This record gives C-alpha cells, sequence and structure tokens, in this order.
RNA sequence: AUUGACGGAAGGGCACCACC
C-alpha cells in the first residue's frame, strides 16, 4: 500500500472552479409511480405507523452495471454515479471517514465503491455539539442506529407513494438494475444519465436518482425524491421534541437537524441537486416512545426546492465543484493503479491510498 | 322523503340558518345565488366550503340559507359556518359517520371557524371614556 | 472589511434585561463551529429554537 | 393455551366508555355509550386497517350516557344518562321514540326484561322505578330501598322466580320479587360501594363488585353466598360469559377472568406499556361485554378507546 | 391547490433565509384564498407567527386613523399591487413579497441603555419591522402624489426584493444597521 | 390566578377526612359525592372544592399529605 | 424605650390613571 495524496479541509474551504454549464442529457430510464397527498398531509396529533416494505437493492458500480458499461467506454472520460461526488463535496462538513475508489486507468477517471473500514450507509449525528456516547452494543450504537436509519429510508421511501397503483413506464428500461427477473417489488426509483462540462475532458457521465413522481395540481410529470430523518432520545445532542413542535415550530426542527447532521444533509442535498428533481420531500420519523427502537411513526412531510434548500444548508455549489476539480487534479498525476480514498477518521483530513496489485 | 336538517351559524350578532334537504346541487342565500352576495371582494370566503369539499359532496343536496342580523362581513361568516355545519349534520344524520368524519377533518384542518362559532362579542362602554377601555383625556395645571 | 455574518440557534432563554426590560438574554449555539455557546442580547420576542443572524460574532454580552 | 390476544381497537370517542352492549341477532354491530354525550353504533369490518368503524351516532342526552342495552330483537336500544332521563332509540332511523322523564337525578343504570315488556332503572336519587315500553312510570319502590345511590340494576333471564337484582353505594345487594315489587332477600357482605351487579346466563348465580376490590358470588335460588374472589383494584364492571363458565371483571387497568370451576385466574389481560415515564396511572377499564358466540371480549376504557380481546385455543 | 386571490400559486415560493423560515407563513398549510380571516391571533404570544404573511401585510395597511378598520380596501389594494408586481417583474408576487421581507428586515439594532449599545434582533421582530417598514414606505410614497397606493406598494416592495437603495425600507434598514454598527 | 383560597382547601380537607371511602380520582363522581354530602350554596364553589378533592386524592396515593388524618395510618404497619 | 410620620437614606414588590 502506497500513500499518494493528502489534503485537509482548510484547503478544500478555499478551492473553487465555477465552470458548470446548463446540463445536457444522455438517456433516461426507469418506470415511475405516483404519490398520495393524504399520506403527505399526515401531521402532528394525527399519527400513522411505519410498516416494513421490501427494498430491492440497486447499488452497483458503474463498470459492472450493464447500462453504464455500454456507455462509459464509448464517450466521456470522467464518470461518477449518483451520491458519490458528495464525498468530495462535503469534505469541509464531514468529520468521519468515507471510502471510494477512483481508478485512473489510462485517461479514464471513473469512481467506484470500495470498502476500507467504512461503509456507504447513512451516518447520523456525526458532527454535533456534545456527540452521542455510542458505547458498546447500546440502543444508540453507531452501526445499529445507522441500520435503523437505513431501515427508515428504505421503508418510508416505499410507504409514502401509491406503490400499489399502476406504475408509469418511461420509454427506456433499466437494464440489469433489478431486471433479470421481474420480482414485482421493483420500486419507482429511476435513473437518468446526464453530462455536463467541468474542465479537461470532464464531461461527467453521471447517474441520477428519482424516488418517485408527484402528479401536479394541474396535472403533469413532476419528479420528486423521498428521504427522511429520524428522532431518538431528545435529551442528547441538544435536541428538541418533534411531537410537540413540528406543527408550529418546524423551522427550529430543521435548524437543529442542520446543526446536528451536516454531512448527512449535504450528502442528500448533492443528490437532490444533481438529479434536477422538482420537489425534495423530507419525512419526519420518530420513535413510538423514547428508549425504544424497532417501532416508528411518520410525523409529517415538508416540500422544499432542492436549490433553495441547498442555499439553506449554507452550501456553495461553486466551491463544491471546485474541490471536485481539485481532487481530480490531485488524482490526475496518478496512474492505472486505482486509489482507495480513505479519509482520516479521528482528525478530519482527506486522504487516498494507491492500491497495491489492485487491492480491493 | 323527510330528509332535511336545519342548522345555524353565528358570527357576532349575525345568525344564518341553512336548510339542507335532498335535492340536486343548489345553494342559494336569501333567494339569491351564492355568487351574487354583495361583498364580492370576499367571495372566496363564501366559496370556501364548496372549494374544499368539491361539488359531488354538494351535488345531492339542496341548501337554502336565510341570514339575519349583524353587518356584511359578519353575515357572510355566518353563511360560511351555516353551510359547512349544515352539510356536516346532513352527512352525519343521513349517509354515514365515516363520511362526516372525512369532511369534518378537511374543514377543521383548513379552518376551525367553519364548524365552531367565534365567541367574541362587543364589550360594554364604561362611564369614563368613549368606549370599553379608552378614557377621556386628563388634564393637569 | 469585517468578518462574514453567522447563524446561531437559541438553546435556552435566560431571562430579560435592560433598563426598561426591553432586551432578553439567551445562549446561542453556532451552526458552523458546533461549539462556543455564547450569551447574546436580543431585542424583540424570542423563544427556544429561534435562529439568529449575528452581524458580528465573537462578542460576548453584558454578562 | 386458551389465553386471549389484542385483536385491535375501536377509536372514535371523545370521553370514557361507560358501557358496551351486544345482541345475539346481529353479530356485526355493537353499541358503546360514552361521556361525549353520544352513543355509537359500530360496524365490525374485521380487516387489517381497522377492526371497527363508527357507523351511526346517537346524540340525544345533554350529559354523560351511563348505561345502554339492546333489546332481544336487536332493533330498539335503551339508554340512561346523567341528565336524569331514559331514551328508547330506534336503531334503523337513529332517532329516539320514547323519552322517560320520571327520575329527578342522574340515572346510573338501565335494564330490559327478557321479553322486553317492562323495563327498570336505577339512579342517584336512591329509587328503583319500573316502566313499560309505552313511557309511563308504573311503580317506584320506596319502602326498604337503598339508603344511598343505586348503581346497577338488572333482571334475571329465567322463567322461575322472575326477580330484579340491584346493588348500590350502601354496600348492599337487594333481590326484588318482580310480581309484587317487594323485597325478598338482602345481602350484607360487601365492605365498600358497589359499582356493578351481574346475573349468570343460566339464571343460577349472581356476582357483585366494587371499591373493596373483591367479587362476591351469591346464589339466586336460596340467597346464600358461595365464595368470594379478590381483584387487584376497584371493580368497575363485571360480566359473565355465555358459552363458557367464566366470570370477567375490570379491576383497575387490567381485566381478570376467574374460572368458576377451579376458581383460578385463567388470564389477566393487560394493556401494552405506553407513557414510559412513571408519572401517571394507566387508563382504567370501565365496561365489559361478551359476544353471543363467546369468542370476543369488548372492553371500554378511559383513553376513549374500546379494545377487542379475542380468545385463542 | 389553494391559490391566493384565485390566481397566485403558493408551493413554488422559497424562503431562502433559514432564520425567517417559521415566521413567513406562506405554504402547505398556510395557503388561503384571501388575506382575510377572523383571526384571534393576538390572543396568545407568538400566535401571530401562524398568520398568513399577506394577512399581516393587509393588517398593517389599515393605518393613520382614516383607514382604520377598512380591511376590504386594503385587501383590494394588496390584490391590485400583486397584479402590478406580476406585470412589472414577471414572477410570482408571493416570492417578491417574501424576498422583500427577507431583504428589508434589520438584523442588528441599538437599544437605549443609559449612548446606545448594539443588540441583536429576533426573527419575529425583524419580520414585524420589515412589514412595518414596507407599509410605511408605500404609505408615505402615495401621500400627496398622483400615484396610487397599489403602484406605490408594488414599486416599494419590488425595489425591496431586488435590494436597491431607492426603496424606503432598505434606506431605514441600512440606517439602523449603520448606527448599530457605529455604536456597538 | 387559579390559586384556591382557604375556604376551598379547608372544606376539601374536612370532606376527605370524613368521607375518604367514597372518593376516587374522578372529578365528576367527586362532584356528585360532594353535592350529596355537603351543603354548598353555589355551583362554582362546589366545582372548586371537588377539583381540590380530586387533586388531593391524587396525592393520598403517593404518601400521607401534611394536614389530613385518616384511617390510612392504621394500615402502615411497616 | 415604643407606636406613627418624614429622610435631597438602603433594599424588595406592584400599576398603560407608570414606562418599554
Ligand atoms: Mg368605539
Ligand atoms: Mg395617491
Ligand atoms: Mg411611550
Amino acid at each position: 500500500w502506497e500513500v499518494k495524496e493528502e489534503m485537509d479541509f482548510p484547503q478544500l474551504m478555499k478551492m473553487r472552479y465555477l465552470e458548470v454549464s446548463e446540463p445536457q442529457d444522455i438517456e433516461c430510464c426507469g418506470a415511475l409511480e405516483y404519490y398520495d397527498k393524504a399520506f403527505d398531509r399526515i401531521t402532528t396529533r394525527s399519527e400513522k405507523p411505519l410498516r416494513s416494505i421490501k427494498r430491492i437493492f440497486h447499488t452497483v458500480t458503474t463498470t459492472d452495471d450493464p447500462v453504464i458499461r455500454k456507455l462509459a467506454k464509448t464517450q466521456g472520460n470522467v464518470f461518477a454515479t449518483d451520491a458519490i461526488l458528495a464525498t468530495l463535496m462535503s469534505c469541509t462538513r464531514s468529520v468521519y471517514s468515507w471510502d471510494i475508489v477512483v481508478q485512473r486507468v489510462g485517461s479514464k477517471l471513473f469512481f467506484d465503491k470500495r470498502d476500507n473500514s467504512d461503509f456507504d450507509l447513512l451516518t447520523v449525528s456525526e458532527t454535533a455539539n456534545e456527540p452521542p456516547q455510542d458505547e458498546g452494543n447500546s440502543f444508540n450504537s453507531p452501526r445499529n442506529l445507522a441500520m435503523e436509519a437505513t431501515y427508515i429510508n428504505h421503508n418510508f421511501s416505499q410507504q409514502c407513494l401509491r406503490m400499489g397503483k399502476e406504475r408509469y413506464n418511461f420509454p427506456n428500461p433499466n437494464p440489469f438494475v433489478e431486471d433479470d427477473m421481474d420480482k414485482n417489488e421493483i420500486a419507482s426509483v429511476a435513473y437518468r444519465y446526464r453530462r455536463w462540462k467541468l474542465g479537461d475532458d470532464i464531461d461527467l457521465i453521471v447517474r441520477c436518482e428519482h424516488d418517485g413522481v408527484m402528479t401536479g395540481a394541474n396535472g403533469e410529470v413532476s419528479f420528486i425524491n423521498i428521504k427522511t430523518l429520524n428522532e431518538w432520545d431528545s435529551r442528547h445532542c441538544n435536541g428538541v421534541d418533534w411531537r410537540q413542535k413540528l406543527d408550529s415550530q418546524r423551522g427550529a426542527v430543521i435548524a437543529t437537524e442542520l446543526k446536528n447532521n451536516s454531512y448527512k444533509l449535504a450528502r442528500w442535498t448533492c443528490c437532490a441537486l444533481l438529479a434536477g428533481s422538482e420537489y425534495l420531500k423530507l419525512g419526519y420519523v420518530s420513535r413510538y416512545h423514547v428508549k425504544d427502537s424497532s417501532r416508528h411513526v411518520i410525523l409529517g412531510t415538508q416540500q422544499f426546492k432542492p436549490n433553495e434548500f441547498a442555499s439553506q444548508i449554507n452550501l456553495s455549489v461553486e466551491n463544491a465543484w471546485g474541490i471536485l476539480r481539485c481532487v481530480i487534479d490531485i488524482c490526475m498525476k496518478l496512474e492505472e493503479g486505482k486509489y482507495l480514498i480513505l479519509k482520516d477518521p479521528n482528525k478530519q483530513v482527506i486522504r487516498v491510498y494507491s492500491l497495491p496489485d489492485g487491492t480491493f | 322523503p323527510l330528509q332535511s336538517v336545519q342548522v345555524f351559524g353565528r358570527k357576532k350578532t349575525a345568525t344564518a340558518v341553512a336548510h339542507c334537504k335532498r335535492g340536486n346541487g343548489l345553494i342559494k342565500v336569501n333567494g339569491r345565488p351564492l355568487e351574487m352576495i354583495e361583498p364580492r371582494t370576499l367571495q372566496y370566503k363564501l366559496l370556501e366550503p364548496v372549494l374544499l369539499l368539491g361539488k359531488e359532496r354538494f351535488a345531492g343536496v339542496d341548501i337554502r340559507v336565510r341570514v339575519k342580523g349583524g353587518g356584511h362581513v359578519a353575515q357572510i361568516y355566518a353563511i360560511r359556518q351555516s353551510i359547512s355545519k349544515a352539510l356536516v349534520a346532513y352527512y352525519q344524520k343521513y349517509v354515514d359517520e365515516a363520511s362526516k368524519k372525512e369532511i369534518k377533518d378537511i374543514l377543521i384542518q383548513y379552518d376551525r371557524t367553519l364548524l365552531v362559532a367565534d365567541p367574541r362579542r362587543c364589550e360594554s362602554k364604561k362611564f369614563g371614556g368613549p368606549g370599553a377601555r379608552a378614557r377621556y383625556q386628563k388634564s393637569y395645571r | 472589511r469585517v468578518q462574514p455574518i453567522k447563524l446561531a440557534r437559541v438553546t435556552k432563554v435566560l431571562g430579560r434585561t435592560g433598563s426598561q426590560g426591553q432586551c432578553t438574554q439567551v445562549r446561542v449555539e453556532f451552526m458552523d463551529d458546533t461549539s462556543r455557546s455564547i450569551i447574546r442580547n436580543v431585542k424583540g420576542p424570542v423563544r427556544e429554537g429561534d435562529v439568529l443572524t449575528l452581524l458580528e460574532s465573537e462578542r460576548e454580552a453584558r454578562r | 393455551t386458551e389465553q386471549m390476544t389484542l385483536r385491535g381497537t375501536l377509536k372514535g370517542h371523545n370521553g370514557w366508555v361507560t358501557q358496551i352492549a351486544t345482541t345475539p341477532q346481529f353479530p356485526d354491530m355493537i353499541l358503546s355509550a360514552s361521556r361525549d354525550k353520544t352513543i355509537i353504533m359500530w360496524k365490525l369490518t374485521r380487516d387489517e386497517t381497522n377492526y371497527g368503524i363508527p357507523q351511526r351516532a346517537l346524540r340525544g342526552h345533554s350529559h354523560f350516557v351511563s348505561d345502554v342495552v339492546i333489546s332481544s330483537d336487536g332493533q330498539f336500544a335503551l339508554s340512561g344518562s346523567w341528565d336524569g332521563t331514559l331514551r328508547l332509540w330506534d336503531l334503523t332511523t337513529g332517532t329516539t321514540t320514547r323519552r322517560f322523564v320520571g327520575h329527578t337525578k342522574d340515572v346510573l343504570s338501565v335494564a330490559f326484561s327478557s321479553d322486553n315488556r317492562q323495563i327498570v332503572s336505577g339512579s342517584r336519587d336512591k329509587t328503583i322505578k319500573l316502566w313499560n315500553t309505552l313511557g309511563v312510570c308504573k311503580y317506584t319502590v320506596q319502602d326498604e330501598s337503598h339508603s344511598e345511590w343505586v348503581s346497577c340494576v338488572r333482571f334475571s333471564p329465567n322463567s322461575s322466580n322472575p326477580i330484579i337484582v340491584s346493588c348500590g353505594w350502601d354496600k348492599l345487594v337487594k333481590v326484588w320479587n318482580l310480581a309484587n315489587c317487594k323485597l325478598k332477600t338482602n345481602h350484607i357482605g360487601h365492605t365498600g360501594y358497589l359499582n356493578t351487579v351481574t346475573v349468570s346466563p343460566d339464571g343460577s348465580l349472581c356476582a357483585s363488585g366494587g371499591k373493596d376490590g373483591q367479587a362476591m358470588l351469591w346464589d339466586l335460588n336460596e340467597g346464600k353466598h358461595l365464595y368470594t374472589l379478590d381483584g387487584g383494584d376497584i371493580i368497575n364492571a363485571l360480566c359473565f360469559s355465555p358459552n363458557r363458565y367464566w366470570l370477567c371483571a375490570a379491576t383497575g387497568p387490567s381485566i381478570k377472568i376467574w374460572d368458576l370451576e377451579g376458581k383460578i385466574i385463567v388470564d389477566e389481560l393487560k394493556q401494552e406499556v405506553i407513557s414510559t415515564s412513571s408519572k401517571a396511572e394507566p387508563p382504567q377499564c370501565t365496561s365489559l361485554a361478551w359476544s353471543a358466540d363467546g369468542q370476543t371480549l369488548f372492553a371500554g376504557y378511559t383513553d376513549n378507546l374500546v379494545r377487542v380481546w379475542q380468545v385463542t385455543i | 391547490d389553494i391559490k391566493l386571490f384565485g390566481k397566485w400559486s403558493t408551493d413554488d415560493v422559497q424562503i431562502n433565509d433559514i432564520s425567517l423560515q417559521d415566521y413567513i407563513a406562506v405554504k402547505e398549510k398556510y395557503a388561503k384564498y384571501l388575506p382575510h380571516s377572523a383571526g384571534r391571533y393576538a390572543a396568545k404570544r407568538f400566535r401571530k407567527a401562524q398568520c398568513p404573511i399577506v394577512e399581516r401585510l393587509t393588517n398593517s395597511m389599515m393605518m393613520h386613523g382614516r383607514n382604520n378598520g377598512k380591511k376590504l380596501m386594503t385587501v383590494r389594494i394588496v390584490k391590485h399591487a400583486f397584479e402590478i408586481i406580476h406585470l412589472l417583474t414577471g414572477e410570482n408576487p408571493l416570492q417578491v413579497l417574501v424576498n422583500a421581507i427577507i431583504n428589508s428586515g434589520p438584523r442588528e439594532d441599538s437599544t437605549r441603555i443609559g449612548r446606545r449599545q448594539a443588540v441583536d434582533v429576533s426573527p419575529l421582530r425583524r419580520v414585524n419591522q420589515a412589514i412595518w417598514l414596507l407599509c410605511t414606505g408605500a404609505r408615505e410614497a402615495a401621500f400627496r402624489n398622483i400615484k396610487t397606493i397599489a403602484e406605490c406598494l408594488a414599486d416599494e416592495l419590488i425595489n425591496a426584493a431586488k435590494g436597491s437603495s431607492n426603496s424606503y425600507a432598505i434606506k431605514k434598514k441600512d440606517e439602523l444597521e449603520r448606527v448599530a454598527k457605529s455604536n456597538r | 390566578g387559579r390559586v384556591r383560597t382557604k375556604t376551598v382547601k379547608k372544606a376539601a380537607r374536612v370532606i376527605i377526612e370524613k368521607y375518604y371511602t367514597r372518593l376516587g380520582n374522578d372529578f365528576h363522581t367527586n362532584k356528585r359525592v360532594c353535592e350529596e354530602i355537603a351543603i354548598i350554596p353555589s355551583k362554582k364553589l362546589r366545582n372548586k372544592i371537588a377539583g381540590y378533592v380530586t387533586h388531593l386524592m391524587k396525592r393520598i396515593q403517593r404518601g400521607p399529605v401534611r394536614g389530613i388524618s385518616i384511617k390510612l395510618q392504621e394500615e402502615e404497619r411497616e
């Protein structure tokens, strides 16, 4: 194992390259499904429980994914699937470590998923004042709270929209993304291929996410994303009650979640922005009562524009794209050997490691 | 054939009594249509029950309101409240209670005053000033 | 010429102050530095959870 | 193996559930009387989303409804209230037919005869008065009546010695002979006020309970006292079971089911743990009702709910 | 789909300032057909933050004592000002109103302790101050002049929402922050 | 103000000491008992006395309150 | 030495006939 590139969050704070044209499209694929306004309008004092739905996992690297593999080698040299540039676009916000694999084989610069002491699962309360103890195998332990959080954004995603109704079919099918056998539990989740200019052959073939579509008040296609939070043990991290405040002081709840979860919200915001979706839907999920997991209730959903909300997470897309360009610059000197980008967990500085003999 | 309810609605001194019977989607206040009541600035206040509940919920009834007392704005708030309460009471008494619950939740969620009366009334003037709380100007020197 | 503005969430309201009782004292937590809970004086009605725009940070209150 | 389970709740009330009633004619409809001054006639749509749905409300009285009972044919209900009146509802229309207006003070309980020819009530003015299905107060007992309130008055569905069993807040169970409306047997056992009295379906036994937390079984043929069982808290309601030889009771927040052959508690139905902070008492079960098949137990409660306990095998 | 005055949508507004998110009530539950309701918002504290922002703008226009109680007039001048805004700019008037509130609110004041030490400003109080400044700017621009109150209100909060210094509210906000910075 | 005066508190205390066996933690049954056993000249005073009686019976369960002497002392065998 | 009143004394509380 070799050490190649190391940079702190301070350098990323002052890195910028505002060269992002209006994005084009390459191909859009994946059947969509409508939503229910009654499930949206569920509010505090009018509860509704959270059941379990079956999520067909569709996380795959670009190379193995057949739709990308029949388009990556044809044109373009810089490639990055969805929710993967957020790692490089949330460096100054993150405090933990993530792992990703950028392979500079020839002129190709395609990102891929890799695991080295960290996973892709949701991270909760990572950068908060007075962080949670996370000791042993407690209810608030990191892997188990993360597993609970991933449970929620897998189930409620498939519990807010009218899944049982006839799914609208886009013209192109999603090849090999849960298409080998029609399990009939294939969700509304569609994927777009879009290309935009950022620099030296950085026409980025990029996958997108659409967690559903919502019919307009006048009636037309309007894509949406469905992602949700989770409440637990309000005394910790200087929390606030959602069952008493969501109806009339929801702004404070958003404020304290932004204060508590910053890396996570930026991670979501990146995805919701690059997908070009119309509405971002944030569901509010809380435990039945304190100190009791495996039971949750959906306390409401809020609609905000993915761009306006990007302005309200004090995130600049300019410096984000610039730190992306600068990490590609730091990954331009490297060679055919791939690079596992493992940051330093205890002291947050970005790092990467060239893989010996193609280490995976 | 006796399917009819008379329900009222009050805003300050105004009192509108809506009579709701079986029929074919007609709403008339003091013999005039609902879109011809005089303060046409506040027309959407009168149209708010029909615009929240739709037309099919009203397309099986005949509503006829008779309003008396109060001023113009108080009269149309009474009309609003009486139409909503009349439809809710007709639904409760004559079709089912689930439907009553659904429409009462829609109306109450939008605005409580469509089914609960505003209990405010004018206060009594006192002998120190021009009104209830105000007092005449006091002079020194 | 001066440092940029900051945002701060009110954590708890300590009680009012000022000669006529106009201002109220709160302790705010910054939304970026995630530390340094400082006491600030705020004019107008404030309750817990409110977000404040600090035109000038790093200045502590009367207390 | 014959314990019960919680099969679902019946939301839709805005007060305590003071009484629940069923009928053998319509196994898909129960009546629940409450403190939101309305009675609800339910429709049992036994599905996943909701066990029951409020079909039709009855909104006569001006105070809490304190009892309710369905006739034999399952067409006319009879309710008593704290405003001092009785109402004989017609279920199909949902409106009342007769309004009994004799009682001065709050009417704690109402009962029907087996053949629904004459009705009886009991109230806080320490009188037990009979009526008929037309609306006139026939005979109001006053001699050797209860010295305090009357809280539960019931008939006895049995041909031989048609009697009226009653109990009140003077810690006495009185057995009235209906043919002459005269007192026949006076039971003196209880040491606290009596909230309920019940008669066995087979017309041999009677039960009584209240503040003292104990339930006493009295023979109705010879006025003896068989034995006495002990519940944890205040017995708010008792209810025998038609099919099985069981006596159920609502002791505080739990429901105890005493067998009547081995005299052991077969089950103690407890609600689930909510409000985990130990700062408030749980809601207390207030009423009990058995379906005619005897496979379902409806339990009124204090959090405006009606829970449905289903027996298993 | 509740549209203000029947024609202005309300789900595509954007409160770009996190501090004022829960005081400028314009969407999802606060949508209404009219800026008129029997309020009861001055009953308890903070309850007037649950009032639609157009009804607050309407309420704060019944001023100077010859226009007290005349709410139907202020409702129609708000309606006409919104139509003028949609003609001039080319965007939803509710968005322009919300941006005028955000830009026109002072965020650092100076209170009298004595000399006037600087103080921070509550979000509800800066919403109050923004509304009052826009209303009085419109009011004093339409007084003794051939322009009408609808055009003056429109041009006032258009110049506010764009941020220029030709509005009155931006001048007052700048003056308040200027004193509260020179007198920390 | 919601601060009960001496008449309400003293009446409530005597009602409890003499009729503890007939009061639960239920405001309405307490109200009916206090209107049977006392001669209260109004309906607001009846309601205030029954409310304080309910609030005190919700304290009798959690230990002997200073001021009330009842038969509950006997069952404290310890 | 005590009770009242007063102090261009020293601490607390209250009031849109006081202020903010
Ligand atoms: Mg006047
Ligand atoms: Mg003019
Ligand atoms: Mg003043």
